[PDB]
């Protein structure tokens, strides 16, 4: 898993890979790691997919309950506080490193939660296994007040560094852009590893696998 | 009817009868008086002995709550003991959790809050005692009063007990801006003897305490040879 | 079928008599408060009369600060209000501790109304005989500015926003004066001095005594300084002399 | 370890308007076949079918809990529990006991009756859901099944052809595994009908 | 802590406390709701106590989630409890089943609290009758719960003071093949017929659920229909 | 406070529990429902309220579990309720949970007499503890089990239950009693049982030419077993036929209604 | 939870709740159990055969243990909730001591429950009086009787239910010590029928021998009811 | 009637419930106890409800330990639970301190339960009413033969000759005389059986009553069988 987040001129840009490996074997090739938290708060997650989905869904329902109560849009500091409280209450057994990013009346906001509960608010953050190979790119190319196109090029490039140089990441680039009004989530922003050496479709004319006894049930 | 049997029943005119009945029991207790003298506080209470074999020092109503704060309970003595123990639990926490002496007004607020949690529930009865809290923290001398209703109020000079009106008419004519504790321990003590009737109770005695700079800002009982004889 | 009015039960015509008598406890102590909001600020004026002249004139109050940003006045049974504030304050800390932002004003009003509705349901508890008014300024969205807010919660829990509320003794005459004054001008366009003049004129119309400076305490929240704070007598005298004309 | 105690392997493949879920038959104790005639499949209604895998006692406990919950759902809500709701339900069930974990690894396949959309899912033992578009597989023969399927499967297979690939993959994958085998049982379910077929495997 | 029951059977077999509660739940403002093959319409009446009430903040049409609405008629403070528990039960369902909760289960869940308070210890029954409405996989729905706990699947109903005449009017102007805008018009029309003055965009509050969602009408959208009836 | 305690659970001077008697008198005003236990099925026929012109039906998929009067407790247990409506749902959910937990533990369908006891102990429990009103509701459970075939029990709002061959509860139930004990024989098929039901139902609410908007029928019989997938548990003997509780629509009662009124006019022409 | 004191003393020292339960017992169906030489029998009133009860049989003498049977009189639901407690206790005992529960220990436990009811908060007393018969593991037939007051006592021929004193004081002067197996079945009917209507279909009898308890069928009961009615009518012709 | 609670005080100071529970004692069977230098004797009338009861099941005299007997009166439904309590406490005192409990300690352990009545549960479950029974414990420990009495009050009192139950008024009359301090056990037998003869509506039969004796030198409880009571009546 490799998740990056970049604060640009107005809003934030989050990116992630798609490969999910279940113990040294690629289980799914197009898993989605950019969850939803609010109309203006997205949350990438790295580590154990179980906890990353569980805590995100928990606080995502809590925020919805809350904004139905108050009536205002939800603040990213509330989501960050809920997440960090829950994570610290379990002493890191809930192993989900999260990148939480949204837009408020206070401008963009992009923070990162370690699995132990500690938070940092930075201009750009990266988490996951290929977090060292992706950060290497952001340090080399992040200038202040980038336009949306530049932030998306930068996030795609920072992901393609973890895609190619890390074994536990790759096969695609998920890039979501959050602004004050909208939030557009493009799934296949870049697919470098293209579908080479086409399949041969081995042909087995139905019946070659012997069957002993069959009960068909019409409905 | 039955609208005056429990503390959780508003009368037809929005009065909680049980608390008025409680305050009626304080209106019939021994006299107390107190003065906040801009450099210290002086509380003085009347002790009505029902027996002439009682050792001096029995049924003392003035209890120390912290180093600097004290409570004089005019009214039912056992209930005053509960309030004194609660104030002691509140003052030891601020000295334990917050490493600081409890400010007088905060102590009065907490004592009132505790006195009021007994006039909301159907299973309790309101305290039959009014407290006089005399404190001298780093915010100056403070004199507060709490009624069985749970309402606190800060005074310059306060009077309680059966003889409360005529004993209050004495405190109007003191100055309270130039009044010093060293003379207030005489003034208030004489006020109680003037207001005290002696063809009802043959045995009575005045007990006075104070906290000012002379006592190192500590709530202690007056030196014995500082109260006028009568 | 005999009592119907000593606990929390419905009486034949469909009323909760304990919540109908708790409205007579607020109007009992003879106090009266008026809260108003201009374009940029919220003001709350209350009678603060100590007829006794041995009592510290700065000990008993009505204005409390629930949060650094939200204040309140408590009309009615004096101790009740105090207790209520504590509850509110508690709910702030929890909220402040659990979500990481300072508690909004509408959320505080809704929760303090709900807490009031719980007592009107169980038989044991006695309903709080106090009409609470929380004043503050909240973050307005899509522009970031601060908008003034006045919220009222009754013994029943009938929370509601306001443009100008009056509570306590002779509150109907005060509301009538405010309504008549509103039919001409636009309250959400007035400035702080005019608004305070209207509040003081309403209060002097409801009691008819031409109050002096030491009988009223005024608390204010301003877009400039967002904190709740009470204004000195040297400022209230300037509004009294101006109403005098 | 503990997940390879009872052996077993399940694998689901999606066709066009259909899907086939197939399981082995072996039940043993870490080397020694206890019985050779236990399938892994459970049908909840005419459009869902799931198969568990892991420890056998936890397979049975979890199947009882899932059946309890499904019958409870059909009573409270007067309708057949759909696929996605079923998968999310068992995901929550699995994550509840997160530090007392169940040792199952379920494999759900489902189809929309009128819509025609197929839906596969295969959670981890701690609840991580993983829904691909082609096929899922779990058990002792996971890697071998992955290898056979990623080579044999192609997008738009029809039922009578999808059954062929499913059978061949399961057989060739259980042949290279010591904790699976003894024939197989397959269920090919479409929008209109559900078919069960026992597949002759090595008696090895 | 008053663990005994307040409501008890009477010689005639009537939970007469529940009758008092159902009378108390019919004295509030008048609300109503109608159905149509395209959606449901709820319309309440924000009776302002005074011109100093900030009609923007008082609300009688509560969103329960992206697909369910509500409105009451009775004690507002009581209805807040049911709304607060209903939203929680609507979120707990999406948490465990990942699916918008169907209306029927929602009403069964909140009609289970009415009954739990009419049979608990030391509590009095609720005094508010809801009007739930919304969408699910099998169409549009409009239910109407009661203080006794019962619920009914109406097609066009009205609660509060002035209900026996509002429902009488609704009997006549309803049609089995009504489109959606017809429903908005008839709701506003039967509210006007019972309105004490003339309704403005800030004296009423309607919510119309359309094809996936509830979406309380704004002030301008609500106005666009008010000055067209 | 303790002075307003109604004291629901106390013995009156004549050993009678007032609250339970009041619950019984409350059920008497509810809707009459009758149930006849034949040899190849058991029928529950009740009357639901007059249909207002604006009532709607929840468009429920697979409408065989809950009608307006009759409900399903498990695959093989249906029930009918009389009394306070919204109170019956709590006990109905409890009974569903009970008849599902026994199947979770023993993996066998719970027999009617076990469940009928397990939800009457609950109804009694409130009559002895808690000091709150009792559940003022009465049941009619019908179902099938391998122990006694088609059963039919009846419940009181006091915890006692009794097995009946043909019973009736609600308005005018003393009438339906004298009418059902009048005509009921062991050798009565299912379709003749249903004829006995509607016939005595119309007589209890006094309707000639029985109506189809004010009546609800639910039959409990055995249909041939359906989802026998023997290839998925080769050592599990599935019975050849399973019981199925089924609630009757308008399309299938009208044939049984036109024969009920026809039997009415038959036994009416011969009154002179 | 709700634990207000319900059974409290009256200004005369009478537990009104217990007297009121013992009143609800008198309005029930009788039950006569007599003790023989080598078998104990119990007869129950079996309210009626209303031509509407299921043709399937349901018994009114409940098997509390493999050798201990019970017959109640009073409110039916509390009777069932007490029988269930007794059946749970027998099986817990024959799990903590491997030895079958004697009759007397079961009577003591049931009377303990009965009495604990009249001294607990928020609970009214059970309105049941029961007759408990059985054999120990060495023969020795025992017959006991409990009251809503909780006072258990061993008898030799007991009756409960309505018209209690009438049946007891009648069949106390006609009980011969050491009856035979067919004497008891005749002495149980002849005493019970002094209160029941002549209808022979409202009697349900049980005989209980060492390691064998069988219910007497309809024609078996008829053979004896005719003998009983003849003896009674002969006693009447002797009265006059 | 429930107007006044379970803990209200009468204007004369005695709690209502305990004043009523003491009145319920005079409705029960009478009982005796005579302490003597040779031993202690407990006599009681079973007062069977009918001639059919196997009387050995309604023994009014329960053994609490091999040297401690207890006779009761009033409602015998409760007294059984007091006796089980005394038995458990005595067996504990033998298990922990390895010696026979002292009679006064058994009486203390009995009153310690008999006081625990009230209505508000909260932390601990209480009895909703006092026990309507007045025990009478007798025993032999190193302090010689001892007879203690217990009321529903929770008030234990050591005696020399006491009577409880209905006919205790005239029993105290028979007590004030006919009783010196140093009688013989046979004299106690004669006196107790005479008292029973005097204050009972039934006719004194060897199966009618029950007598238990605890002798000092033997130090064991010795319940009498009907024939031994016949031997006493024949004197």
């Amino acid at each position: 898993t490799t998740i990056v987040g970049v604060v640009y001129r107005d809003g934030v840009v989050l990116g992630a890979d798609t490969r999910a490996t279940e113990g040294s074997i690629v289980a799914d090739k197009r898993c989605r790691k950019i969850h939803y938290m609010a109309p203006n708060i997205m949350c990438c997650g790295a580590g154990t997919s179980a906890d990353t989905e569980a805590v995100t869904n928990m606080v995502s329902s809590h925020l919805a309950l809350h904004r139905l109560e108050t009536g205002k849009q939800s603040r990213v500091l509330e989501a960050l506080t809920l997440l960090k409280r829950h994570l610290y209450r379990y002493q890191g057994h809930v192993s989900a490193a999260l990148v939480l990013g949204g837009v408020d009346v206070e401008g963009p906001f992009l923070a990162t939660i370690a699995p132990h509960g500690s938070t940092d608010r930075l201009p750009f953050v990266t988490m996951g296994s290929g977090s060292i190979a992706a950060m290497a790119q952001l340090e080399a190319a992040y200038k202040d007040n980038m336009t949306c196109e530049e932030a998306k090029e930068l996030v795609a490039s920072a992901i393609r560094k973890g895609i190619f140089n890390d074994p536990y990441s790759g096969t695609q680039v998920d890039v979501c852009v959050i602004t004050k009004d909208k939030t557009e989530l493009t799934i296949g922003y870049d697919k470098p590893n293209e579908r080479m050496y086409p399949r041969q479709e081995v042909l087995l004319p139905p019946g070659t696998t012997p069957v002993l006894k069959e009960e068909i049930r019409q409905l | 009817s039955g609208h005056d049997q429990s503390t959780d029943v508003f009368s037809a005119e929005g009065r909680v009868f049980q608390v008025e009945y409680a305050g009626k029991a304080v209106d019939n207790s021994s006299t107390a008086v107190a003065a906040c003298c801009k450099d210290g506080v002086v509380v003085a209470v009347e002790k009505v002995h029902t027996s002439r074999m009682l050792e001096k020092g029995s049924n003392n109503r003035i209890h120390a709550v912290d180093r600097q704060a004290g409570i004089c309970i005019c009214g039912l003595l056992p209930d005053g003991r509960a309030i004194v123990s609660r104030a002691r639990q509140e003052a030891e926490n601020s000295r334990d959790i917050f490493a600081t002496p409890i400010r007088g007004s905060v102590l009065a607020n907490r004592v009132g809050e505790f006195m009021h949690a007994y006039t909301t529930h159907f299973a309790y009865r309101p305290f039959g005692c009014s407290a006089i809290i005399a404190s001298y923290a780093d915010d100056g001398p403070q004199l507060f009063v709490s009624d069985p209703s749970g309402t606190v109020a800060g005074y310059y000079g306060v009077a309680l007990g059966k003889a409360k009106t005529v004993a209050k008419s004495e405190l109007e004519k003191l100055d309270f801006s130039s009044l010093t504790c060293d003379e207030a321990v005489g003034k208030l003590a004489s006020i109680l003897h003037e207001v005290h009737d002696k063809q009802k109770d043959k045995l009575y005695e005045v007990e006075v305490a104070w906290v000012c700079d002379k006592s190192d800002r500590k709530f202690v009982h007056v030196p014995a040879d500082m109260v006028p004889a009568e | 079928a005999g009592f119907d009015k000593y606990i929390t039960v419905f009486s034949p015509e469909g009323s909760l008599y304990q919540v109908e008598y708790a409205f007579k406890a607020v109007t009992y102590p003879g106090l009266l408060t008026v809260a108003i909001r201009c374009k940029d600020a919220v003001l709350v004026v209350t009678q603060h009369l100590i007829p006794d002249r041995l009592m510290r004139p700065d000990s008993v109050t009505a204005l409390y600060e629930v949060t650094p940003n939200i204040g309140c006045c408590m009309t009615g049974r004096a101790p009740d209000g105090r207790a209520l504030v504590q509850r509110a304050r508690e709910e702030a800390s929890d909220y402040q501790y659990r979500y990481g932002v300072e508690i909004p004003i509408a959320v505080l009003a809704k929760r303090m109304g709900d807490k009031a509705q719980v007592r009107t349901q169980q038989a044991g508890l006695r309903p709080m005989g106090v009409v609470s008014t929380f004043i503050g300024m909240d973050q307005s969205d899509q522009d970031g500015s601060l908008k003034p807010q006045i919220y009222t919660v009754d013994p029943a829990g009938w929370t509601g926003g306001h443009i100008a509320c009056a509570a306590g003794k002779k509150q109907v005459e005060a509301m009538a004066f405010l309504e008549k004054r509103q039919k001409s001008t636009e309250l959400d366009a007035l400035t702080q001095k005019e608004a305070a003049m209207i509040a003081l004129a309403a209060l002097q119309s409801a009691i008819g005594t031409a109050v002096k400076a030491k009988e009223v305490e005024v608390g204010r929240c301003t877009a400039a300084n967002p904190a709740f704070q009470r204004v000195p007598n040297s400022e209230v005298e300037e509004w009294l002399t101006a109403v005098a004309e | 370890s503990i997940m390879a105690y009872s052996g077993g392997s399940v694998m689901a493949m999606a066709g066009k308007e259909c899907f086939v879920i197939i399981s082995d038959n072996r039940l043993g104790e870490q080397l020694k076949t206890i019985s050779t005639e236990v399938p892994k499949l459970h049908v909840v209604n005419d459009s869902i079918v799931y198969g568990l895998t892991g420890l056998r006692t936890d397979q049975q406990t979890f199947a009882n809990k899932v059946q309890f919950r499904t019958e409870m759902y059909k009573l409270r809500e007067e309708r057949d529990i759909t696929g996605k709701a079923f998968a999310a339900m068992i995901t929550s069930m699995l994550y509840e006991a997160r530090f007392g974990p169940w040792f199952v690894e379920p494999v759900i396949g489902s189809i929309d009756k009128s819509t025609g959309e197929v839906y596969l899912c295969a959670t981890d033992l701690i609840g991580a859901p993983c829904e691909p578009e082609d096929y899922v597989c779990a058990g002792t023969a996971a890697e071998s099944l992955h290898g056979m399927c990623e080579a044999l499967w192609r997008p738009g297979m029809s039922p009578e052809e999808l059954f062929e690939i499913a059978a061949q993959a399961m057989l060739s994958a259980c042949d290279r595994d010591s904790l699976s085998g003894y024939g197989a049982v397959a269920m090919i379910v479409t929008k209109d009908k559900v078919t069960t077929r026992l597949i002759k495997g090595r008696k090895d | 802590e008053a663990f005994y029951g307040l409501t008890t059977f009477s010689p005639s077999g009537k939970l007469i406390q529940i009758e008092y509660a159902t009378t108390a739940a019919g004295k509030g403002t008048t609300a109503l709701g109608v159905k149509a093959t395209d959606g449901v319409v709820i319309a309440a009446k924000k009776k302002a106590p005074s011109t100093l009430v900030d009609a923007s903040s008082i609300q009688k049409v509560f969103v329960l989630d992206e697909h369910v609405g509500c409105t009451y008629s009775g004690m507002g403070p009581d209805c807040r409890v049911l709304i607060d528990s209903a939203r929680k039960n609507c979120q707990q369902y999406k948490l465990m089943y990942n699916e918008p909760i169907p209306i029927s289960q929602l009403v069964r869940k909140i009609s289970a609290i009415y009954q739990e308070f009419t049979q608990s210890g030391g509590v009095r029954p609720f005094g508010c009758s809801l009007l739930v409405a919304g969408v699910d996989a099998n169409g549009y729905h409009l239910y109407q719960v009661d203080p006794s706990g019962t619920f009914w699947a109406w097609k066009a109903t009205a609660i509060g003071t002035g209900s026996p005449d509002a429902k009488a009017f609704l009997e006549k102007r309803y049609t089995v093949d009504m489109e959606l805008e017809d429903a908005v018009h008839t709701a506003l029309l039967t509210l006007k017929e019972g309105f004490d003055g003339q309704m403005t965009s800030e004296n009423t509050q309607v919510g119309r659920v359309v094809e996936n969602r509830f979406e309380i009408l704004s002030v301008d959208q609500l106005r666009d229909y008010l000055d067209q009836i | 406070s303790h002075r307003y305690d109604s004291r629901t659970t106390t013995f009156s001077p004549e050993g009678r529990l007032y609250q339970v008697e009041y619950a019984v008198e409350a059920i008497q005003q509810a809707g009459t429902v009758i149930g006849v236990c034949t040899k190849d099925g058991v029928v529950l026929a009740g009357e639901k309220m007059v249909p207002h012109p604006l009532f709607d039906s929840e468009s429920m998929q697979d409408k065989n579990t809950s009608g307006e009067k009759m409900y399903k407790i498990a695959e093989h247990i249906g029930c009918s309720v009389a009394g306070v409506t919204s109170d019956a749902y709590a006990l109905l959910n409890y009974a569903r949970l009970s008849a599902l937990r026994h199947q979770y533990t023993f993996q066998e369908p719970m027999a009617i007499e076990d469940l009928c006891r397990i939800l009457c102990d609950e109804k009694q429990l409130y009559t002895q503890y808690g000091g709150v009103r009792p559940y003022g509701v009465s049941f009619l459970l019908v179902g099938w089990d391998r122990y006694y075939g088609y059963q039919l029990y009846s419940t009181e709002p006091s915890g006692d239950y009794s097995a009946w061959s043909a019973y009736a509860i609600g308005q005018n139930d003393q009438v339906a009693h004298a009418l059902l004990k009048k005509d009921w024989h062991e050798s009565m098929t299912l379709e003749d049982g249903m004829l006995l039901a509607l016939r005595v139902l119309g007589k209890t609410m006094d309707t000639a030419k029985i109506d189809l908007d004010r009546v609800e029928v639910a039959v409990m019989r055995k249909v041939p077993a359906s989802n026998i997938d023997q290839l998925l548990d080769p050592f599990k003997h599935h019975p050849k036929t399973t019981p199925r509780f089924q609630i009757l629509t308008r399309s299938e009662l009208k044939p049984h209604a036109e024969r009920a009124d026809q039997a009415r006019e038959a036994e009416e022409k011969a009154e002179a | 939870s709700y634990d207000r004191a319900i059974t409290v003393f009256s200004p005369d020292g009478h537990l009104f709740q217990v007297e009121y339960a013992q009143e609800a017992v008198k309005k029930g169906l009788a039950a006569v159990g007599v003790l023989g030489s080598d078998s104990v029998v119990i007869a129950v009133e079996k309210k009626s055969a209303v031509k509407l009860q299921d043709s399937r049989t349901i018994r009114k003498i409940y098997k509390v243990d493999a050798n201990i049977y019970l017959a109640f009189a009073g409110l039916s639901a509390d009777a069932r909730v007490l029988i269930n407690k007794a059946q749970l206790e027998c099986q817990r005992f024959s799990l903590n001591y491997e030895d079958t529960m004697d009759v007397d220990m079961l009577v003591r436990y049931v009377a303990g429950v009965q009495q604990k009811s009249t001294q607990s908060g928020g609970s009214r007393p059970f309105g049941v009086a029961t007759v408990i018969g059985g054999f120990n593991e060495d023969g020795k037939p025992h017959l006991w009787k409990t009251d809503p007051s909780g006072m258990c006592s061993a008898w030799r021929a007991v009756a409960i239910g309505r018209h209690d004193q009438t049946v007891i004081e009648y069949m106390e002067k006609s009980y011969k010590d050491g009856m035979s197996r067919d004497e008891c079945v005749h002495f149980a009917i002849k005493s019970l029928l002094e209160v029941v209507e002549s209808g022979s279909r409202n009697i349900e009898l049980l005989v209980l021998q060492y390691k064998e308890a069988r219910y007497l069928t309809e024609e078996e009961l008829q053979k004896f009811v005719v003998e009983v009615e003849k003896e009674r009518e002969e006693e009447a012709a002797a009265k006059k | 009637e429930y107007d006044r609670g379970v803990n209200t005080f009468s204007p004369e100071g005695r709690i209502f419930q305990i004043e009523y529970a003491v009145e319920a004692i005079k409705l029960g069977s009478t009982s005796l106890g005579i302490r003597t230098p040779e031993g202690v004797v407990l006599a009681a009338e079973k007062r069977v409800p009918s001639t059919l009861v196997v009387p050995s099941s309604m023994s009014k005299i329960m053994e609490v330990d091999s040297h401690i007997a207890a006779v009761m009166s009033g409602m015998v439904a409760d007294a059984r639970i007091l006796v089980e309590h005394a038995r458990v406490e005595s067996q504990n005192h033998r298990f922990t301190y390895n010696e026979p409990m002292s009679v006064e300690s058994c009486t203390l352990a009995t009153c310690d339960l008999s006081i625990q009545f009230g209505e508000s549960g909260g932390r601990r479950k209480l009895m909703s009413r006092p026990f309507g029974v007045s025990l009478l414990i007798a025993g032999v420990d190193e302090k010689g033969p001892q007879l203690w009495q217990t009321d529903p009050s929770g008030t234990h009192t050591r005696y020399d000759a006491q009577a409880i139950g209905g006919g205790a008024e005239a029993a105290q009359s028979v007590f004030t005389e006919r009783y010196h301090r140093n009688m013989t056990l046979e004299e106690g037998e004669t006196l107790a059986v005479d008292i029973l003869k005097q204050v009972m509506e039934d006719q004194l039969s060897p199966e009618n009553i029950e007598v238990a004796v605890v002798r000092a030198d033997d130090g064991k409880l010795h319940m009498y069988t009907p024939t031994e009571i016949k031997a006493i009546m024949s004197r």
